[PDB]
């Protein structure tokens, strides 16, 4: 039975699940018109970047 | 606690460049103004005097 061992291992695969979930919001839009820092930079002036 | 004035003439179109985090001729070249600057700018047409 592959499943004995289930409290062990909800403990990795949150850890792993947390820190999945935590990469995903660098692609997060948070109302701006980009998610890439240097698109921003690029795009728009240094008042506005801002 | 030390206020200072400039004062220049340019071809009015380019007042744009006269701006925190802006580029061109005037702004790169003759007169920049720093990201954190803290003033006025004031212009005015002058057509009927320069």
């Amino acid at each position: 039975t592959p499943s004995a061992l289930g409290k062990l291992q909800d403990v990795v695969n949150h850890n792993a699940q947390a820190l999945n979930t935590l990469v995903k919001q660098l692609s997060s839009k948070f109302g701006a018109i980009s998610s890439v820092l240097n698109d921003i930079l690029s795009r728009l002036d240094p008042p506005e970047a801002e | 606690t030390n206020v200072y004035a400039d004062s220049f003439v340019i071809r009015g179109n380019e007042v744009s460049q006269i701006a925190p985090g802006q580029t061109g001729n005037i702004a790169d070249y003759n007169y920049k103004l720093p990201d954190d600057f803290t003033g006025c700018v004031i212009a005015w047409n002058s057509n009927k005097l320069d």
